[PDB]
């Protein structure tokens, strides 16, 4: 078992985990393509990080999402983290921790892309 | 152990952000990454911020510091500015070792952060080749009319090596000065890209 | 070039058992030959500023700490050990870690202390 001396400055670390919650400035990335740089609000959650993204129905569906498509996103509030995985079937998130990079990934089944 | 990838960064004004690289040599090791910047007093200073300011590293892997103004536009506009960043690197160790003797060693790399205004009136190029320097009976005095900080080394006096010192912009710095030094003086410097610059002969003002 | 590298036998270091002494395997390279220095840091307990505090929980010793030595010379916090050039080859810090007294009446139990070691850059 890993042990970290409070002294120096912890359970999640001596656990594995890689960061703690709280707001970090991430390259976010959806469906592998970039999209944005800005501060991101990750908080306590079912991870095997630890800790999951809050991002808005609003936030995503200006990347690509058709919130239309996803049951019952229409109740969410505006500013309301989505709890995306659970959500839309199938869609990832995960942060690269090194990169400070938010990597996105939602099925073609809920993404924007109807014939224009 | 864990190194960083640069021993200086230069923020430019307007710049979102800034990066430092952060390197763990270590395969079988697990590092807590503490980081933090300090004014020119060596005080914590949130006018900069360094995130993720709390993270494990674990074994042989590269993790990116991103450093963020967050003067507000209130830093001197015609000088660089000193800031001071600090890397932490917090060894971890088994629990069966709490019922023993140790001593934990943690590592820390300090570097300098300069903030640097748009549209300087001086090339950063010729700065070195400014510094003056004015003689008294004990002491030297470096004297820098730059907009920029200017690090110099290898500071001789006659064959009398002196201190090194750190020159403000548009301001001076003094070093002790033995009696007996000569009064030939010659100096070098480390430049943006932390190279030491070759010998220069030192101008009295 | 990046900053320089500190290699260790092991950055947790195992004390015999007071009283008693060991040299700490710690030295330090750069990519790129630069003078550099170091500094010790943390809690002491002596008006020296030398003897570093033990943190231990379960069943600490009272009245000792640990001191560190170079060369023989006591390395008080925040006092700059100058290396001199450091390049490509491995330059040891030179350490000893050492238990000296607080003061205090010595009990049974051990010692956990931990020190910081700065290295700033020009």
């Amino acid at each position: 078992d890993l042990y970290f001396n409070p002294r120096f400055l912890l359970s999640r670390f001596e656990n594995g985990q890689e960061l703690p919650p709280g707001t970090y400035r991430v390259d976010i990335y959806l469906n592998n393509g970039y999209m944005a740089t800005r501060d991101v609000t990750f908080n306590t959650g079912d991870s095997e990080q630890g800790i999951v993204p809050c991002l808005t129905r609003a936030q995503l569906a200006s990347m690509g999402l058709n919130t239309a498509s996803v049951a019952g996103m229409n109740l969410l509030a505006d500013d309301a983290c989505v709890p995306l995985t659970t959500m839309v079937q199938d869609a990832t998130a995960h942060l690269d921790v090194g990169q400070q990079r938010l990597n996105l990934t939602i099925p073609q089944a809920f993404m924007s892309n109807r014939a224009r | 152990g864990v190194a960083l990838g640069a021993t200086r960064v230069i923020y430019p004004a307007g710049q979102k952000q800034e990066q430092l690289a952060v390197t763990n040599n270590d395969e079988n090791s697990t590092y807590l990454i503490q980081s933090w910047v300090e004014n020119a007093d060596g005080v914590k200073d949130g006018r900069f911020i360094v995130t993720p300011p709390l993270f494990a590293m674990k074994g042989k892997k590269e993790n990116t510091l991103r450093i963020l103004d967050a003067t507000n536009n209130q830093l001197p506009q015609d000088r660089e500015s000193l800031f001071w960043m600090n890397v932490k690197a917090i060894p971890s160790m088994d629990k069966s070792k709490l019922t023993e003797n140790t001593l934990q060693l943690a590592i820390i790399s300090r570097i300098k952060l300069y903030y640097r205004p748009a549209k300087l009136a001086l090339p950063p190029d010729q700065a070195a080749e400014k510094l003056r320097f004015r003689r008294s009976a004990n002491s030297l005095t470096l004297i820098n009319p730059t907009p920029y900080y200017l690090t110099v080394t290898e500071l001789n006096a006659g064959t009398r090596v002196l201190e090194n010192a750190l020159v403000p912009p548009m301001g001076e710095s003094t070093v002790k000065l033995p009696s007996d030094a000569g009064s030939n003086i010659t100096y070098r410097t480390i430049n943006d890209y932390g190279a030491l610059t070759p010998k220069m002969t030192g101008v009295m003002e | 070039t990046g900053g320089c590298d500190v290699s260790a036998r092991d950055v947790t270091v195992t004390l015999p058992d007071y009283p008693g002494s060991v040299p700490i395997p710690l030295t330090v390279y750069c990519a790129k030959s630069q003078n550099l220095g170091y500094y010790l840091s943390g809690t002491t307990a002596d008006a020296g500023n030398s003897i570093f505090t033990n943190t231990a929980s379960f069943s600490p010793a009272q009245g000792v700490g640990v001191q560190l030595t170079r060369n023989g010379t006591i390395i008080p916090a925040n006092n700059t050990v100058s290396l001199g050039a450091v390049g490509t080859s491995a330059v040891s810090l030179g350490l000893t870690a050492n238990y000296a007294r607080t003061g205090g009446q010595v009990t049974a139990g051990n010692v956990q202390s931990i020190i910081g070691v700065t290295f700033v850059y020009q």
